[PDB]
RNA sequence: AAGCUCGUAUCAGUUUUAUGA
RNA sequence: CACGGACCAAGGAGUCUAACGUCUAUGCGAGUGUUUGGGUGUAAAACCCAUACGCGUAAUGAAAGUGAACGUAGGUUGGGGCCUCGCAAGAGGUGCACAAUCGACCGAUCCUGAGGAUGGAUUUGAGUAAGAGCAUAGCUGUUGGGACCCGAAAG
């Protein structure tokens, strides 16, 4: 059994009701999988682009031939136009056809394993209930009551945007909704004149079990995205392949998440799917290393930085003092002279 | 239940849940059987320490979690060559589950809260230990209780127990032995268990050499 | 009441002392061994 | 010579991070064998079948050993009987995991094995068929 | 846990790092002691974390307990640090009893 | 380049003795 | 020798795809592969899935067939490791993958001829030793596509 999660009301008060953790939040948080799945999935909603098949071939040029004291690039015929006697059919030429004309049949969409794709979303959900991971990702979540944040089911029934934003402001997502709206900037590229004019930060996800006007209530407040628990998009959950979006769950959604994914007790609802096993027992190493156990079967410690044994070469013959650490007889040799000896 | 009130996220309902567990433990007519209920009680008390972070209230909480072996089956009935009569029969089921909880938990405790459970298991070994009974002698309590210490936590012929908790019991049972206040007690049979661990091969060296230095090297 | 040392840090002091008293005794029995070694080297050079 | 793992699974990097510590501090040649084995690629970590674990426990005086597969433990439908033994591995397949638990024994991770056997007492390291 | 928090922000984004031309990394999470960021010198990766800050002239020492991993609303417990230097360093010491040096 | 045994007595643009045309 | 260079700006050349591999990573694993499709969707995204099919899971042959335990799926020798003794140095035991040696089962041999029984003669094998694949992605090779770019006498 898990700790358990308190559900807050629309006034931002802790109701006596508590919900068990769905055990999806005990999935392996895998940054490498989320990255290598996101990059493939972000390619899918993408259109084709190609240069025209006729472009560059809509010229009637002819190569002038050998020994004409001029470069052998195919030149346009005719006369008295300016375009006559100049280069066509060439990647280097002006008005010429580009090297490797981009064709439509490029691999636009990416095939992914269905199980790997499911792993990624489970990891992405697991990272939403960490609080430090959410803070690192962005999301001003300092003044929010608990993580993972679960609001009462009456949040779904809200029709008017004014009341719906008042629910979030009472909860504590006020700062995150002020991060967005203040972060509205012009696109820095040619994206301005390609219908990608404005760019802003991502706000909270609002996950509901079933809609009673919540999808429409929040579709105007900037940054706020909603998702039905049955779906739960990876592109929403881990935006830019960065883990841990600030997710406001609802009471009914949080209970349904047990059914949707599965645990030890409940089945799965996805055909022949189980949540993946950890290849470690504990996600932290230092409890294992700084144990009573391991530190008992271990040889004594060093200094973390060696004391420098012989740093510079002092020479004997000169420097009297080092000539006494080598050969203690040199004291006796000096006292009796010994080199100065009579026969 | 109490597993939702001792493992709450609120401080006041966990303190009030402890006080309703004090009344629930002095209501002895309902705690008659069902081992796994006691296991769930120690898992709820495990979380009930796990939400306490500050040092003074976690020491007060460790002292009263040890004291829960004192309110539950206080010594006053003080049985005479009475084998296990409603103060000693059910008590052992309240002990084993605790160690079972720690036998389940020694992976899942991080490097910052593990001092709370070293100190907790110090207080609880001192408290069961203090409730052999009010005197340190009750003989079928000694061999049945020592069978339901020997057969779970210093097994040391089974790798299922985590090797840090017997070496911690070796580190604590001498000073917490003589917190009971040179007398003669059933100590040596306890020490015979450790001699059994030195007699037991097919183990790791740490249990074999760390008790063989730490426990036997004491001049007391 | 009053605050107490953590039962990892309590162990630390104990195991440090165990190693330190060993190390000091090992060091002290090496100064004497090197002194005796010095005397052997002196008479060999003679 | 191989220095670091090519893997990007950070949990495998945590095991390397653990077993590099136990490689130099224990000075027992068990840990050096495991830490070398973690660096190996996916073709060079072949899956040890549950049948090869059963064959390995027929070994005389190996009734109370904790068998350690650095690769993956996989299920075999052909065999019926399986001893009560502690098996340590990276990946237990759902079928194999169920087979060991129902037989009586445990299926444990490599860090659990690092706790229970730091120097590596009373163990056996199996390898899958490469050729 | 926290090792998993660290590795995911060591690389794979701590979205408040400044890469200086010196190759140095600076966490601007207002609650860190060293302005630089490293393992258990930045306040997200570590679970036990102390810091001195100032809101007014009043210099508080904030403190983060792993008890409060559930609730980020009241993470940093804070204590005023008199005003005289000598008694304040002594005030500091008592709070830091039985921590990392 | 990688994997496998080994870390050796595995050898060497060398000298020497030994034994033939 | 010779071919290129008056100077300056901008343009300008190993690309994309299919077929078949290499190695590495990831998922699962005797299985594996959602995306032809259907359901659903805040809509070319994401999220679910029926029946099939693809490749692999049990081999020995030429028309006709048969079928893998004398077995801790072997006897020995080694053989990473581990255990006992020893302060060590060593010795002994158990020995993974793998290698060497002696063989067996199965099919196929040279005969014996009760349509081919039966016993002997021997070897043989991408044979069984007791499964390692499938899919995605990256790195890259091979060949075809205009195929690194430009340049020829043509029908």
């Amino acid at each position: 059994s898990r700790p358990q999660v308190t559900v807050h009301s629309l006034t931002g008060e802790a109701t006596a009701n508590a919900l068990p953790l769905p055990a999806v939040f005990s999935a392996p948080i895998r940054p490498d999988i989320v990255h290598t799945v996101f990059t493939s999935v972000n390619k899918n909603k993408r259109q084709a682009y190609a240069v025209s098949e006729k472009a560059g071939h809509q010229t009637s040029a002819e190569s002038w031939g050998t020994g004409r004291a001029v470069a052998r690039i195919p030149r346009v015929g005719g006369g008295g136009t300016g375009r006559s006697g100049q280069g066509a059919f060439g990647n280097m030429c002006r008005g010429g056809r580009m090297f490797a004309p981009t064709k439509t049949w490029r691999k636009w969409n990416v095939k992914v394993n269905h199980n790997e794709k499911r792993y990624a979303t489970a990891s992405a959900i697991a990272a939403t209930a960490v609080a430090s991971l959410v803070l690192a990702r962005g999301h001003r979540v300092e003044k929010i009551p608990e993580i993972p944040l679960v609001v009462s089911t009456d949040l779904e029934s809200i029709q008017k945007t004014k009341e719906a934003v008042a629910a979030l402001k009472a909860v504590g997502a006020h700062s995150d909704l002020l991060k967005v709206l203040k972060s509205k900037k012009l696109r820095a590229g040619k994206g301005k004149y390609r219908n990608r004019r404005w760019t802003q930060r991502r706000g909270p996800l609002v996950v509901y079990a079933e809609d009673n006007g919540i999808v429409k209530a929040l579709r105007n407040v900037p940054g706020v995205e909603t998702a039905n628990v049955a779906s739960l998009n990876l592109l929403q959950l881990a935006p830019g392949a960065h883990l841990g979006r600030f997710v406001i769950w609802t009471e009914a959604a949080f209970t349904k998440l047990d059914q949707v994914w599965g645990s030890e007790t409940v089945a799965s609802s996805k055909v022949g799917y189980t949540l993946p096993s950890h290849i470690i027992s504990t996600s932290d190493v230092t409890r294992i290393i700084n144990s009573s156990e391991i530190q008992s079967a271990i040889r004594p410690a060093g200094q973390a930085t060696q004391k420098r044994t012989h740093v510079l070469k002092k020479n004997p013959l000169k420097n009297k003092q080092v000539l006494l650490r080598l050969n203690p007889y040199a004291k006796v040799f000096a006292a009796e002279k010994l080199g100065s000896k009579k026969a | 239940n109490f597993v939702k009130q001792l493992s709450s996220n609120n401080r006041k309902t966990r303190v009030n849940a402890l006080e309703a567990l004090k009344k629930y433990l002095t209501a002895k007519q309902f705690k008659e059987n069902k081992q796994i209920e006691f296991n769930k009680l120690w898992k709820g008390l495990y979380y009930a320490m796990w939400f306490s972070d500050r040092p003074r209230p976690q020491q007060r909480l460790a002292n009263e979690l040890g004291e829960l072996h004192g309110l539950y089956f206080d010594p006053k009935d003080n049985s005479t060559a009475d084998e296990l009569t409603t103060n000693d029969k059910a008590f052992i089921k309240f002990s084993r589950g605790f160690w079972k909880v720690m036998c389940f938990e020694w992976f899942n405790i991080d490097r910052y809260r593990l001092d709370k459970y070293l100190l907790l298991i110090r207080r609880v070994l001192f408290s069961q230990l203090k409730y052999l009974q009010s005197r340190n002698w009750d003989k079928k309590l000694v061999d049945e209780y020592i069978k339901k210490v020997l057969r779970w936590l210093p097994l040391s012929g089974s790798p299922k127990v985590y090797t840090g908790i017997p070496i911690h019991i070796v580190d604590i049972l001498l000073d917490e032995w003589e917190r009971l206040l040179a007398k003669k007690t059933p100590l040596a049979d306890v020490i015979a268990i450790f001699q059994d661990i030195v007699a037991d091969y097919n183990n790791s060296k740490v249990l074999r050499e760390k008790i063989k230095e730490d426990l036997f090297s004491d001049t007391r | 009441e009053k605050i107490l040392t953590p039962e990892s840090q309590l162990k630390k002091s104990k195991a440090q002392q165990k190693t330190a008293e060993q190390v000091a005794a090992e060091r002290a029995a090496r100064k004497a061994a090197n002194k005796e070694k010095r005397a052997i080297i002196l008479e060999r050079n003679a | 010579h191989r220095t670091a793992p090519k893997s990007d699974n950070v949990y495998l990097k945590l095991l390397v991070k653990l077993y590099t510590f136990l490689a130099r501090r224990t000075d027992a040649p068990f840990n050096k064998v495991v830490l070398k084995a973690l660096f190996l690629s996916k073709i060079n970590r072949p899956p040890v079948s549950v049948s090869r674990i059963a064959r390995a426990l027929k070994q005389e005086g190996a009734a109370n050993k904790t068998v350690v597969v650095v690769g993956t433990v996989t299920d075999d439908a052909r065999i019926f009987e399986f001893p009560k033994t502690t098996v340590a591995a990276l990946r237990f397949t759902a079928g194999a995991r169920a087979k060991i638990v129902k037989a009586g024994g445990e299926c444990i991770t490599l860090d659990q094995l690092a706790v229970r056997a730091p120097k590596g007492q009373n163990t056996l390291i199996l390898r899958g068929p490469r050729n | 846990s926290d090792e998993i928090v660290w590795q995911v922000i060591n690389q794979s984004f701590c979205s408040h790092r400044i890469k200086a031309p010196n190759g140095q990394n600076f966490c601007r999470n207002e609650y860190n002691v060293t302005g630089l960021c490293t393992r258990q010198s930045c306040p997200l990766a570590n679970s036990k974390y102390a810091t001195v800050k100032c809101d007014n002239g009043k210099l508080y020492l904030y403190m983060k307990t792993p008890e409060r991993a559930h609730t980020p609303a009241k993470l940093w417990e804070r204590i005023k640090l008199s005003k005289n230097y000598t008694k304040a360093l002594q005030q500091i010491d008592e709070h830091l009893l039985h921590w990392s040096k």
